[PDB]
């Protein structure tokens, strides 16, 4: 009925837990920050990062995709999505996602390295 | 002693003795993996020998250590171009301009 | 639709985490206990305590203030609010909050020590 | 040896040799910081010398160690009063009564 | 450090601060049990405080260490007298004369 800064408190806690490697806690915290306000691309992104840290990349994909739906200029989300797709053997999507990251930032050398491998693995 | 290996690498490179330069750079790098310039030049030596896959691997490594090296970005684009990796070559070329 | 003891479970978990110094978890737990029932001055207070432990004293202030809104006789909340204001350089509020704590309990020697310093810093 | 320093402190205090008493109490306290009575008496010696800020600091410390010492509460109130800290002096005086 | 404790004892004793003197003498004695004079003065401090049983115990100890102290014999007699131990007080008084 109030809790005006709820999302902020949960978000900040999520960030602390992510930094400390406590991804399960961070997932809970980010999820809660978003649960009452699912409009923060940063939290969707960090939720994806925590999921990525966990290893369940498919969950990470959904979260990163949502971050892009809120903000398509998040090159890093594009990159990690490409990485998630790459990990799953989906080299065709890995390529598309890495290319999008590079259109946003052509100097992302890691996206280039991973794109090169995706084309070779494809 | 990596510093001496490095210098041999540069000398051999300049003289066209790329096979010598490659071994010498690898020696220097084995001892000191963070020498971005040596990685770049190693990539150039491989490029000169036609191994454009190795040239790519080393240009990328050099760039990870130093993202500002426009020449590595450019040469990365060249090696990619040689391999038919045109979208990538274009991106690397743009990265050099950026 | 049920969860009759939800707040209690979350509150108790919050207390355990506070005791163990796990303030981020404790904040989440207290927040949840209150989120579905924001009427426990003790939880507002302990939420404030966990925030105080975290160091984000401004958040601690809001939580302690709410505890006082629910129960103005919480001298300890008055004290920590005074401490939070003091930390922020607001010596004028630090004074008012410490005095209120002392009206409730004149023997709170720490509130007196901190009040003395607030008057000197003012 | 803190126990002997303590006794010297009390003797000097009673005799009006507050400067001696202060050093002696500080010696005893340096060795044993939890002696609330010595902190109280230290505060009293400072009070007697006109240093009411130090008297306050020590009365508060003595009270933290022993909140029941009505005399420390009272003397705290007196030192506060001397410094013009009247709301505080009143609170401390009430604390002594409580 | 017993020597300093001893001196504090004498000073406190002379000044009438018998409670301080008692603790100080006990400190000196704990470190050095053969100080007959300190035992005597300890007994005197107890005597002054009305504890005539302790005064007796210490006068006897002082006398065991030094049987020639007529004053301890006399004060022993006084403490005994105070306790109603008259035959004993008389003997101790005579012992002082002997």
């Amino acid at each position: 009925g109030s809790m005006g800064n709820l999302a902020e408190k949960m978000y900040k806690a999520g960030n602390a837990m992510y930094r400390k490697g406590q991804y399960t806690i961070a997932i809970i915290a980010y999820t809660l920050a978003l649960l009452k306000d699912p409009n923060n691309a940063e939290a969707w992104y960090n939720l994806g990062n925590a999921a990525y840290k966990k290893g369940e990349y498919d969950e990470a994909i959904e979260a990163y995709q949502k971050a892009l739906e809120l903000d398509p200029n998040n090159a890093e989300a594009w990159y990690n999505l490409g990485n998630a797709y790459y990990k799953q053997g989906d080299y065709d999507e890995a390529i598309e996602y890495y290319k999008k990251a590079l259109r946003l930032d052509p100097r992302n050398v890691d996206a280039i390295e991973n794109l090169i491998e995706a084309e070779e693995k494809q | 002693e990596a510093e001496l290996a490095y210098l041999l690498g540069e000398l051999a490179y300049k003289l066209g003795e790329y096979r010598i330069a490659i071994r010498a750079y690898r020696i220097a790098l084995k001892r000191d993996p963070n020498n971005a310039e040596a990685w770049y030049n190693l990539g150039n030596a491989y490029y000169k020998q036609g191994d454009y896959r190795e040239a790519i691997r080393y240009y990328l490594r050099a760039l990870k250590l130093d993202p500002e090296n426009a020449e590595a970005w450019y040469n990365l684009g060249n090696a990619l171009y040689k391999q038919g990796k045109y979208d990538l070559a274009i991106i690397a070329y743009q990265a050099a301009l950026e």
